[PDB]
C-alpha cells in the first residue's frame, strides 16, 4: 500500500534550521508531483511548496519566500524540506501530499489532485 | 496572488437533504485547454484531509456518486445530492493554475 | 544545477534526428561520437541529465573545465563519451519579479567527482569557528539564487542544458537508432539485409506456411531460404535470380 | 515424491523454421525418463528449490491456483532479483530488491518496489472443466532469460504419455546471478513439478509446417544412439558402429627424486649480526 | 590553430584522395544557400592543441 512517512518535528528555538523528510513507498517515485502543505493549530490549510516529477520546484508561498528550500531525490524516493530563519509563526503540522495524474497521460503537465496524505509532524518553535 | 472566498461561511445541514456551497475566485481559471483547475477538498476534523473533486467537476476516485460539482468562470458550486451523518467537517477549494496555490477560508458543515 | 535531475533511459529506440532537426537546440556540443553516426548505433543504457544555468556558463558543461558549475554543481569526466545540448529560455525559466526557484552551489570544501550530486545544505565553514547551522562571519549558505529577469543580459539570461551519456557496458543493448525501413525490391536481383541477416540474392513472394514466431527459413545446407518481412509479417523466398548452366 | 517424465520438455531451440527435416541439436534439455520431484497440496509444501540449470515446471492445475514464481539466490533485498505474478488478465515481471514474509496472502505483504531496475507487463500467461496442463521451461543463457509454455487439456495424478513441443513464449535479457527459485500460489489438490535440465544432444523431427512432431535422445539407450547416428527414426536391421568405449583416468600422480639441496636462507635471515 | 580538420561530409573519402573544397554542409532536409545557420556547418573546424 502507498505510504507517506514524514519525520523531523521537535521543539527548536527561533533563529535555527530544520530538515523535514518525507519517505514514499508503494508507487513509481518519478511520475507524481509531490507537495508540502502546512496545517496551523486550529486553523485552515496553507500551501507551502511543491516539486514536479523532474525535481523542479514550482514556487513557495508568498509569505514564506526567502527561507524555505525544497529538494528531491528519486533514487531514494526521498523528499526533503530544509527550513531556515525559523520564527514563532512557523508552528504547525506539515503533510506531504502526492498528485493524481501521472505525467504524460492527459495539455501541460499536471500538478493538481492532492489525494494521499501522510500523518503530519508537530514542528513547533518557542523559547 | 489570487484570493478566493466561499459561501456560506458556516451552514447547518440535516441528514437527508441536499446542500450547496459556492467557491468564488478573483481571476477566471479557464485555461487554454478550457479546463477549470479548481479542486474541492474535505478536511474531516481530527483526520488528514481527503480529495473530493479535481479538475472542476471530474469526480475523484473512490468517493460515492452523491457529490456533484458545477460552475465555471469565477463561480463554482459543490452540491451533496444526499447528506448523511458522515458528511461533517470542513470544505476547501484550492487553485491549481497560478502558482503559488491557495486554499479558501473554509466552510464548516455540521448537524 | 546543484540538484540536477537524471532520467535513466532504456527499453526504447531513440529518434535523435527529431531533436537534431530543431534550430533552438543551437548549442549541440558532442564529444567522442557523431550524432548522425550514432543514429545507427546501440547502447545498453542512456542517462539524460537536465538543469538550467545562465547564458555564458554553458562552456562549463564540458570535460576539463573549471568554475562554480564545473567544480561544485555538475562535473563531467575527462573521458566523456556523450553529448551536450543547451538552449536559451528567457520566456519560461525567467520572471518579472525574478525567479527564486533556482539555486547554484557557490561554496564547497572539495571539487566534485564526475557525475556526483550534492543536495546537502550545510553552512560552508570557511573560518575556524563552527557555524552550528546559522549564517555569519566565515559561515555561508552553500547555495545562492539566480536573479533571472526578462531584461537581464544574454550572458545572464537563462539556459537549459541536457547532457546525454551512453554506456553500452556488458549489458543487452536496450537503446538503438531507428534506421528507417528502406525500400523493398522484388523480382529484381539485389543485395539485402534483414534484421542482421544480410545475404545476396533476389527477393520474391512466398507461400510456405510460416509459424508466427519463426523468422528465418533454412534449407538442407543451412541456406537462408525464407525471410520474414520485418515490418509486415509476410514471407519472402530467396531463390537466386533465375540461373541455369550455360553450354554452347 | 518421484514420478516419470516419459517424453516431456522439448522447446524450440531456435526461431529457425524448417520443413520435414531432422535437426540434431545439442543444447540444455531435460533428459527422457527422469525421476522428477512431485509435490501436491491442509497439507502443503513450499521450499526454496535450487535453479541448477533449467526447470521443466509442470502444473496439473484444476483452477489456476499457482500465482507466479520468484527467482534468485538470496531473496532478501541484498541481491537484485525478480518477481513474476499473474494478475486476473495481466502479468508483471519486475526486477527489484524485495523483503518477504512468512505468510504473504491476500483477502500481499512484501516490499514490491525497492531499488528496482526493470519492469514488464503483458497478457495473462496462465490462460483461464479440465486440469489444464501448464508446462513452462525456465532457463537462462549467456545473460538472457528464456521461458516457454504450453496449455493442453488434462483428463483427471501423473504426466501423460504424449509429445508436445513448447513455443518460446517471452524472452527477457536480464542477466543476473541466480541460484534458487520458489513457486507462489494461494489457498483459501494442485501439483507443481520441478525437473532439472542437463546438457544433452537431441534429435527433432520438424513436420511439413516447421512444427515438431517427435524427438529422439542420443544418449538414452543403444538403439536411440543408433537412431541419432544414422540420423533417422526407423533403423534397418544390421550391425552399426556408434561410438568408442573408453576408460577414464582415476587419480593424479607427481614424481620427483629425493630432494637434497636447500637454499641457505636461514644463514641470511637468522644471521646473528647484519651489516650496516 | 594552424591545423584544422573536417568531421561532416555528404559521403566518405576515396583512397589517396584529398578532399579540399570549402563547401557549406547541409545536415538537414532544407538547403543552406551558402549562408551559415541551422544545418549549415562550415566543412572545416579547428583543433585546440594545448
Ligand atoms: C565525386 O563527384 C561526384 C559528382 O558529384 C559524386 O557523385 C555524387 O555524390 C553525391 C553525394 O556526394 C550524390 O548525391 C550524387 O547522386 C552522386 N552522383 C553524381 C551527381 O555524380 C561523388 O560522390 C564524388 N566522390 C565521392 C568520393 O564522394
Ligand atoms: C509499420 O509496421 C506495421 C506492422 O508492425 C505496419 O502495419 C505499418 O504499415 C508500418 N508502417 C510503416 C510503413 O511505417
Ligand atoms: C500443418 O497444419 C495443417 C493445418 O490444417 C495440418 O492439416 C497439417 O497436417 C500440418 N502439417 C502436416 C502434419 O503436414
Amino acid at each position: 500500500q502507498v505510504q507517506l512517512l514524514e519525520s523531523g518535528g521537535g521543539l527548536v528555538q527561533p533563529g535555527r534550521s530544520l530538515r523535514l523528510s518525507c519517505a514514499a513507498s508503494g508507487f513509481t517515485f518519478d511520475d507524481y508531483a509531490m507537495h508540502w502543505v502546512r496545517q496551523a493549530p486550529g486553523k485552515g490549510l496553507e500551501w507551502v511548496s511543491g516539486v514536479s516529477w523532474n525535481s523542479g520546484t514550482i514556487g513557495y508561498a508568498d509569505s514564506v519566500k526567502g527561507r524555505f528550500t525544497i529538494s528531491r531525490d528519486n533514487a531514494k524516493n526521498s523528499l526533503y524540506l530544509h527550513m531556515r530563519s525559523l520564527r514563532a509563526e512557523d508552528t504547525a503540522l506539515y503533510y506531504c501530499a502526492k498528485a493524481v495524474e501521472m505525467v504524460r497521460g492527459l495539455g501541460a503537465d499536471p500538478e493538481y489532485g492532492m489525494d494521499v496524505w501522510g500523518q503530519g509532524t508537530t514542528v513547533t518553535v518557542s523559547s | 496572488d489570487i484570493v478566493m472566498t466561499q459561501s456560506p461561511l458556516s451552514l447547518p445541514v440535516t441528514p437527508g437533504e441536499p446542500a450547496s456551497i459556492s467557491c468564488r475566485s478573483s481571476q477566471s481559471l479557464l485555461h487554454s485547454n478550457g479546463y477549470n483547475y479548481l479542486d474541492w477538498y474535505l478536511q474531516k476534523p481530527g483526520q488528514s484531509p481527503q480529495l473530493l473533486i479535481y479538475l472542476g467537476s471530474n469526480r475523484a476516485s473512490g468517493v460515492p456518486d452523491r457529490f456533484s460539482g458545477s460552475g465555471s468562470g469565477t463561480d463554482f458550486t459543490l452540491k451533496i445530492s444526499r447528506v448523511e451523518a458522515e458528511d461533517v467537517g470542513v470544505y476547501y477549494c484550492m487553485q491549481a493554475l497560478q502558482t503559488p496555490f491557495t486554499f479558501g477560508p473554509g466552510t464548516k458543515v455540521d448537524i | 544545477v546543484y540538484a540536477w535531475n537524471r532520467k535513466r533511459i532504456s527499453n526504447c529506440v531513440a529518434d535523435y534526428s527529431v531533436l537534431y532537426n530543431l534550430a533552438p537546440f543551437f548549442t549541440f556540443k558532442c564529444y567522442g561520437v557523431s550524432p548522425t553516426k550514432l543514429n545507427d548505433l546501440c547502447f545498453t543504457n542512456v542517462y539524460a541529465d537536465s538543469f538550467v544555468i545562465r547564458g555564458d556558463e554553458v562552456r562549463q558543461i564540458a570535460p576539463g573545465q573549471t568554475g562554480n558549475i564545473a567544480d561544485y554543481n555538475y562535473k563531467l569526466p575527462d573521458d566523456f563519451t556523450g553529448c551536450v545540448i543547451a538552449w536559451n529560455s528567457n520566456k519560461l525559466d525567467s520572471k518579472v519579479s525574478g525567479n527564486y526557484n533556482y539555486l547554484y552551489r557557490l561554496f564547497r570544501k572539495s571539487n566534485l567527482k564526475p557525475f556526483e550530486r550534492d543536495i546537502s545544505t550545510e553552512i560552508y565553514q570557511a573560518g575556524n569557528k563552527p557555524c552550528n547551522g546559522v549564517a555569519g562571519f566565515n559561515c555561508y549558505f552553500p547555495l545562492r539564487s539566480y536573479s533571472f529577469r526578462p531584461t537581464y543580459g544574454v550572458g545572464h539570461q537563462p539556459y537549459r542544458v541536457v547532457v546525454l551519456s551512453f554506456e553500452l557496458l556488458h549489458a543487452p543493448a536496450t537503446v538503438c537508432g531507428p534506421k528507417k525501413s528502406t525500400n523493398l525490391v522484388k523480382n529484381k536481383c539485389v543485395n539485402f539485409n534483414f534484421n542482421g541477416l544480410k545475404g545476396t540474392g533476389v527477393l520474391t513472394e512466398s507461400n510456405k506456411k510460416f509459424l508466427p514466431f519463426q523468422q528465418f527459413g533454412r534449407d538442407i545446407a543451412d541456406t537462408t531460404d525464407a525471410v520474414r518481412d520485418p515490418q509486415t509479417l509476410e514471407i519472402l523466398d530467396i531463390t537466386p535470380c533465375s540461373f541455369g548452366g550455360v553450354s554452347v | 515424491a518421484y514420478t516419470n517424465s516419459f517424453t516431456r520438455g522439448v522447446y524450440y531451440p531456435d526461431k529457425v523454421f524448417r520443413s520435414s527435416v531432422l535437426h540434431s541439436t545439442q543444447d540444455l534439455f531435460l533428459p527422457f525418463f527422469s525421476n522428477v520431484t512431485w509435490f501436491h497440496v491442509k497439507r502443503f509444501d513450499n521450499p526454496v528449490l535450487p535453479f541448477n540449470d533449467g526447470v521443466y515446471f509442470a502444473s496439473i492445475e484444476k483452477s489456476n491456483i499457482i500465482r507466479g514464481w520468484i527467482f534468485g539466490t538470496t531473496l532478501d533485498s541484498k541481491t537484485q532479483s525478480l518477481l513474476i505474478v499473474n494478475n486476473a488478465t495481466n502479468v508483471v515481471i519486475k526486477v527489484c530488491e524485495f523483503q518477504f514474509c512468512n505468510d504473504p496472502f491476500l483477502d500481499r505483504v512484501y516490499s514490491s518496489a525497492n531499488n528496482c531496475t526493470f519492469e514488464y507487463v503483458s497478457q495473462p500467461f496462465l490462460m483461464d472443466n479440465f486440469k489444464n496442463l501448464r508446462e513452462f521451461v525456465f532457463k537462462n543463457i549467456d545473460g538472457y532469460f528464456k521461458i516457454y509454455s504450453k496449455h493442453t487439456p488434462i483428463i483427471v495424478e501423473d504426466l501423460p504419455q504424449g509429445f508436445s513441443a513448447l513455443e518460446p513464449l517471452v524472452d527477457l535479457p536480464i542477466g543476473i546471478n541466480i541460484t534458487r527459485f520458489q513457486t507462489l500460489l494461494a489457498l483459501h489438490a494442485a501439483a507443481y513439478y520441478v525437473g532439472y535440465l542437463q546438457p544433452r544432444t537431441f534429435l527433432l523431427k520438424y513436420n511439413e509446417n516447421g512444427t515438431i512432431t517427435d524427438a529422439v535422445d542420443c544418449a538414452l539407450d543403444p538403439l536411440s544412439e543408433t537412431k541419432c547416428t544414422l540420423k533417422s527414426f526407423t533403423v534397418e536391421k544390421g550391425i552399426y558402429q556408434t561410438s568408442n568405449f573408453r576408460v577414464q583416468p582415476t587419480e593424479s600422480i607427481v614424481r620427483f627424486p629425493n630432494i637434497t639441496n636447500l637454499c641457505p636462507f636461514d644463514e641470511v635471515f637468522n644471521a646473528t649480526r647484519f651489516a650496516s
